[PDB]
């Protein structure tokens, strides 16, 4: 999306293997905030949004 | 309401207990009160502060 | 400690990062002592 009409989606129902976003270094950055990254794969939440 | 020194004793000593009980529940510009949230959502250098 | 890396790993040559190079190549301490010092060395090491 254009930031003008920034898009939402809902993440759901489902098992998030962050370890595999957190590897993949074609993402030139990824600061986290109230969480570490390495937590992530260790956490479980009642919804997420992208 | 005779005896109300001695139950004031007892209320003074509950009333501190009770402030220094809900005192655990207070942020103090932490991301929680509850020390377990920090120690599972954090690392050790971030967790630290 | 020396050696040469790729330089957006170059973030992780620092106490307590996450990434390939810090965990399981050379691992700094929690608590490190030192300076770290790098530069984009590609007019000496590059060849493919």
């Amino acid at each position: 999306a254009s930031v003008y009409a920034w898009n939402r989606k809902r993440i759901s129902n489902c098992v998030a293997d962050y370890s595999v976003l957190y590897n993949s270094a074609s993402f030139s950055t990824f600061k986290c905030y109230g969480v570490s990254p390495t937590k992530l794969n260790d956490l479980c939440f009642t919804n997420v949004y992208a | 309401s005779a005896l109300g020194k001695l139950q004031d004793v007892v209320n003074q000593n509950a009333q501190a207990l009770n402030t220094l009980v809900k005192q655990l529940s207070s942020n103090f510009g932490a991301i929680s009160s509850v020390l377990n949230d920090i120690l599972s959502r954090l690392d050790k250098v971030e967790a630290e502060v | 400690d020396s050696f040469v890396i790729r330089g957006d790993e170059v973030r992780q040559i620092a106490p307590g990062q996450t990434g390939k190079i810090a965990d399981y190549n050379y691992k700094l301490p929690d608590d490190f002592t030192g300076c770290v010092i790098a530069w984009n060395s590609n007019n000496l090491d590059s060849k493919v």
